[PDB]
C-alpha cells in the first residue's frame, strides 16, 4: 500500500471535463470510476459517455440531481459507450443507448466502500478510483485556485467528484469543472486530522463497480 | 436527496 498513488501517471485518468451548467456530477464521477477499473484489467484507457448516463438514468435526476451509484449499477446491468459514440452535451434528453447500437464497455457489479473511513477509502482508491462525495456548496472550495483544502467547509453533503490519488496527507481528487478550477481541474484535500466524517464530508458515501 |  504505497505512500503515493497516483493513477495519473499510471495511465488510468484521461484528460479533465466540465459537466458545465449541468448538475450531472454523478455520472461524470462514475465515467472516472468505471473507466479506471476498465484500464486496470484490460491495458485499454477509454472516455465513456456521461451524457448517456443522464437521458438514461431516470431513477437520477439529471441535469441537476443523481446518484453516482445508480450510474455504475447502471453500467454493470446495462452497460455505458464512449464519449465519441455518445459525446457530452450538457443537457438530459431521450436515451440512445439502444438507438446508439451495441454497447462498448459493461461492468461486472458495484460495491461500496464503508462510509466514514479514510483507511478503507485509500485501500480501495489503491486497487482502483472511487466515485466519492462531499460539500462543494463551499464557497472557498469553489475558489480553490491551487493548494491543499482545509477549510473551512462542512458537512452537508452534495457534489460527487474522484479520487485519483493521495499522500501521506493530501488526498487528491478530480473535479468535474473546468481545468480553471483548484490545480488545473484538480485539487488536493488534507487528510488524517481526525475528522471521520472527512472534510467537506469526503467519507460519507464512496463506489464502485467490479471487473473479473 | 440527489448530489447536483
Amino acid at each position: 500500500i504505497p505512500e503515493y498513488v497516483d493513477w495519473r501517471q499510471k495511465g488510468a485518468v484521461t484528460p479533465v471535463k466540465n459537466q458545465g451548467s449541468c448538475g450531472s456530477c454523478w455520472a461524470f464521477s462514475a465515467v472516472v470510476t468505471i473507466e479506471g477499473i476498465i484500464k486496470i484489467r484490460t491495458g485499454n484507457l477509454n472516455q465513456y459517455s456521461e451524457q448517456e448516463l443522464l437521458d438514461c438514468d431516470r431513477r437520477s435526476y439529471g441535469c441537476n440531481g443523481g446518484y453516482p451509484w445508480s450510474a455504475l449499477q447502471l453500467v454493470a446491468q446495462y452497460g455505458i459507450h464512449y464519449r465519441n459514440t455518445y459525446p457530452y452535451e450538457g443537457v438530459q434528453r431521450y436515451c440512445r443507448s439502444r438507438e446508439k447500437g451495441p454497447y462498448a464497455a459493461k461492468t461486472d457489479g458495484v460495491r461500496q466502500v464503508q462510509p466514514y473511513n479514510q483507511g478503507a477509502l485509500l485501500y480501495s482508491i489503491a486497487n482502483q478510483p472511487v466515485s466519492v462525495v462531499l460539500q462543494a456548496a463551499g464557497k472557498d472550495f469553489q475558489l480553490y485556485r491551487g493548494g491543499i483544502f482545509v477549510g473551512p467547509c462542512g458537512n452537508k453533503v452534495d457534489h460527487a467528484v474522484a479520487a485519483v490519488g493521495y499522500g501521506p496527507n493530501y488526498i487528491l481528487i478530480k473535479n468535474s469543472w473546468g481545468t480553471g478550477w483548484g490545480e488545473n481541474g484538480y485539487i488536493r484535500i488534507k487528510r488524517g486530522t481526525g475528522n471521520s466524517y472527512g472534510v467537506c464530508g469526503l467519507y460519507t458515501s464512496s463506489f464502485y463497480p467490479v471487473k473479473n | 436527496a440527489a448530489f447536483a
